[PDB]
RNA sequence: ACAGGAUAACCGCUGAAAGCAUCUAAGCGGGAAACCUCUUCCAAGACCAGGCUUCUCACCCUCUAGGAGGGAUAAGGCCCCC
RNA sequence: AUGGUUUGGCACCUCGAUGUCGGCUCGUCGCAUCCUGGGGCUGGAGCAGGUCCCAAGGGUUGGGCUGUUCGCCCAUUAAAGCGGCACGCGAGCUGGGUUUAGAACGUCGUGAGACAGUUCGGUCUCUAUCCGCCGCGCGCGUCAGAAGCUUGAGGAAACCUGUC
RNA sequence: GGGGAUAAGCUCCGUGCGUCGAGAGGGAAACAGCCCAGAUCGCCGGCUAAGGCCCCUAAGCGUGUGCUAAGUGGAAAAGGAUGUGCAGUCGCGAAGACAACACUGGUCAAGUGA
């Protein structure tokens, strides 16, 4: 939560954008990777930010 | 504004004013005192005057204090106190050097003096706070002094922080109001109290001018 | 294994954050999660990796409502009835600077590191601190959009 | 709310300042200085006047904006021309004069009686049973004349005292 | 004690919503042995451990020179003594 | 409608022990205020009251009778307040009452005996471990070691009233 | 359902009613009997139930439309009360409405009353 609020998201958007996006990386290793390597953190934010719904608050 | 002196309480004896009564007076040696220091707002945030008095040998103080002296421009004196100002109006007339005497204060004039209260050592309740002890007959067995309850039943369960019991007593500092003055003597720099003042003989003694009745 | 600070990993920023009209729970809130040092995606709750915060402009708290005049600080001495109670508006006259303390010192754990933290937080009732040498980053109560 | 929507008149002999919400008015009277609620915006109307626009409709809005209507009208009559207040005695013994600036009243009393008169105020006393108070602000001037009316409880069997006209 | 500040019941001034009125919802005032100051005392272990000054303001040895340990001192304090 | 201050009801609490009433000593708290303090209306002319609001800072006596609480009475006083806290306080005191064993009276029982009926007499144990409270020291801390004078966050004490 | 005063954290019965007893784990601050759920052991994996997402405290100072001024939220009654939102009526009224200056006349100027 930490390290995805300092990107502008929150954590909930930030996993259910990566539930949809498909990718499987449990919370350990997503803590680890925020922990140790910023970068794929970033990456992976972004691919979370592209897999979410444009109107999250839609009822779709 | 409030003047003040600092004095040894010699003794107390007794004169008669102009209408025959009786008055007993306390004598205060409202010696000579030099100003040492000087606090100022801009420096130490109040306003108050340092007073030296009394006479020691030269060898006798300590390196620091002799250099406060030496850097004051006076010559040591044994006991050093401050006297607390309201403003700087009131320090403007003080400079360090100056020579206060008794002939500050007027006859008639009212005083608060301040001193170092006798000791009474380990005192109990019926001398420390004025309980009444119980019974001394009728089967009160070995309680003739003794407080008698502390608290109560459990509830709290404690004693109440303050709870009035035996312990030390006296040699608190201790301040009497409104006391005149029935004469200034100012050949010996004695000053004649109509009044007890706190304190042994020869004891330290802060003479300041009243703060109600002035 | 998960990732623990060593002793030479702990660094501290200053942030500086202006109190003129703000809600005093915001500020307060804001205050403690910067003092806590869970903004940093290093947080660990056994050590104290907060930053050091600064608040000026003390006295210009936001208060709403009426609690200016009907909310209450209390205090025990701890001798019978030794209660004492004053507003929040004489306590603002009068020590602004108490009331944001407090606001933030309610905020934060009750654990001896949340007396540890406490050390961090300097408060002042003016526009101006003396901590410049250490040049504060200002800070802004922003809010992450969902 | 119906007060307030007609603006108020301003005289062109009057100097009437706007800094937002702070109003200072320069009047021949003297000076006065009001300050505006502040869901209630203010503005010296073109045509020799000022516009008390109200620009919401909830209670609180509705209920200041008449208000404030009627205190720029009372800021406004009264740095023109002031106010003045009269008063007078009922009765017998009760003697009423001005000492300079201050006034002393004898009402019976073991001990004379002493009036201070503040700042923007003075005492017209043209006999000792009655006599006037000026002033350029009504809330002060009403003020010192219930100060003036306390100086004796009120007598619902013989009226003794003072009363307004 | 005197004095000041904010107040209770209450007395009010200036006036809306509600074209008048209304001590009131904006405001501004008076108002008690109660409250905050004011009087006396304790109080920097107040861990935000404060401030103004003054005094000494230096000499070795060791392991290894990173720190540590030991010794002897200055201002000063204490012990023994009256 | 409040309260658990009165007698109640239940018996969850202790029978390998929680002293039972008054009095003394020492308290602390509430206000539903007895006096002092501030007001309103008076079926208040003034005096003095009646009554109702605000107000808990202080104070609120000494005796006779009874074990008494209660109560009545005698002098006063500004007033002689109501209540909570194991109906405060017996590892603080008393044992006058109640509540063992002796004895008597009235009544009940054939009798041993009995009576929230009466009367006389009748062992109140303890070297303070912990918390608590009142005082006093030792150690360390406050970024060199000391010494004078202090600011004060914060806290405590005091706060009565009469006549002329 | 009975008794008691339909008062008791009072008592006595009925229930293919539950739990505790003999039951851990999460929630209700703590809290045998309430709510979710029945622990064979390990994991530094995931999805959820009750309950929650400003800080303490994990996750929303979430989005949209309104209400609340009472810290209501975050205790309670008879009863009392120009608080306010919505809706529904009716009385009177531009032939000038109400107020202001019982009922009537003139100025005034839209709403005014239950």
């Amino acid at each position: 939560n930490a390290a995805a609020r300092a990107n502008d998201i929150t954590y909930n958007r930030l996993i259910q954008g990566l539930k949809a996006a498909g990718v499987e990386v449990d919370r350990k290793n997503l803590a680890e990777l925020a922990v140790s390597d910023p970068a794929a953190f970033t990456a992976l934010v972004d691919v979370a930010r592209a897999a979410l719904p444009e109107d999250v608050n839609a009822p779709s | 504004a409030r003047k003040g002196i600092l004095g040894t309480k010699l003794g107390m004896t007794q004169v008669f004013d102009e209408n025959n009564k009786v008055v007993p007076v306390t004598v205060v040696k409202a010696g000579p005192n030099v100003v040492t220091r000087i606090r100022t707002t801009e420096r130490d945030g109040y306003s108050a005057v340092q007073l030296a008095y009394g006479e020691i040998s030269p060898r006798k103080v300590i390196k620091p204090v002799a250099g406060q002296f030496a850097a004051a421009g006076v010559n040591p004196r044994r006991h050093v106190a401050e006297l607390r100002l309201d403003d700087e109006a009131a320090v403007a007339e003080y400079e360090v050097g100056q020579e206060l005497t008794a002939e500050i204060f007027s006859d008639g004039a009212y005083v608060d003096v301040t001193g170092t209260s006798k000791g009474k050592g380990f005192a109990g309740t019926m001398k420390r706070h004025g309980f009444r002890g119980q019974g001394a007959a009728h089967g009160a067995q070995a309680v003739h002094r003794r407080p008698g309850s502390i608290g109560g039943c459990a509830t709290p369960g404690r004693v109440f922080k303050g709870t009035r019991m035996s312990g030390r007593m006296g040699n608190d500092r201790v301040t009497t109001q409104n006391l005149k003055v029935h004469k200034v003597d100012a050949e010996n720099g004695v000053l004649l109290i109509k009044g007890a003042i706190p304190g042994r003989n020869g004891g330290l003694v802060v003479v300041r001018s009243a703060i109600k009745r002035g | 294994p998960t990732y623990t600070p060593k002793a030479g990993d702990t660094t501290r920023s200053w942030y500086v954050i202006d109190a003129s009209d703000v809600v005093l729970g915001r500020l307060a809130s804001a205050a403690a999660t910067l003092l806590r040092g869970k903004h940093k995606p290093t947080f660990t709750p056994n050590v104290d990796g907060g930053d050091f915060v600064i608040v000026i402009n003390a006295d210009k708290i936001a208060v709403s409502g009426d609690k200016l005049t009907k909310k209450f600080a209390y205090r025990h001495s701890g001798y019978p009835g030794g209660l004492r109670k004053r507003t929040i508006g004489e306590l603002l006259e009068k020590h602004p600077t108490r009331v944001v303390e407090n606001a933030i010192i309610g905020m934060l754990p009750h654990n001896k590191l949340g007396r540890q933290i406490q050390k961090k937080l300097k408060v002042y009732a003016g526009p101006d601190h003396p901590h410049a040498a250490q040049q504060p980053i200002p800070f802004e109560i922003k809010q992450v959009a969902q | 709310s119906r007060i307030g929507k007609q603006p108020v008149p301003v005289p062109s002999g009057v100097d009437v300042t706007i800094n937002g919400q702070n109003l200072s008015v320069k009047g021949p009277k003297g000076t006065l200085t009001l300050d505006v609620a502040e869901p209630i915006s203010v503005s010296r109307a073109e045509d020799g006047a000022i516009v008390v626009t109200r620009p919401d409709d909830e209670r609180r809005s509705r209920s200041l904006h008449g208000l404030s209507r009627t205190l720029i009208a009372n800021l406004v009559t009264g740095v023109t021309e002031g106010y003045t207040q009269k008063m007078e005695i009922f009765g017998v013994g009760y003697r009423v004069q001005l000492k300079g600036q201050n006034l002393e009243f004898a009402l019976g009393y073991s001990h004379p009686v002493l009036i201070e008169a503040p700042e923007g105020i003075t005492f017209a006393v043209e006999s000792p049973t009655k006599f006037s108070v000026s002033g350029i602000d009504k809330q002060k001037v009403g003020q010192i004349s219930a100060v003036i009316r306390r100086l004796r409880r009120p007598d619902p069997y013989k009226g003794k005292g003072v009363r307004y006209e």
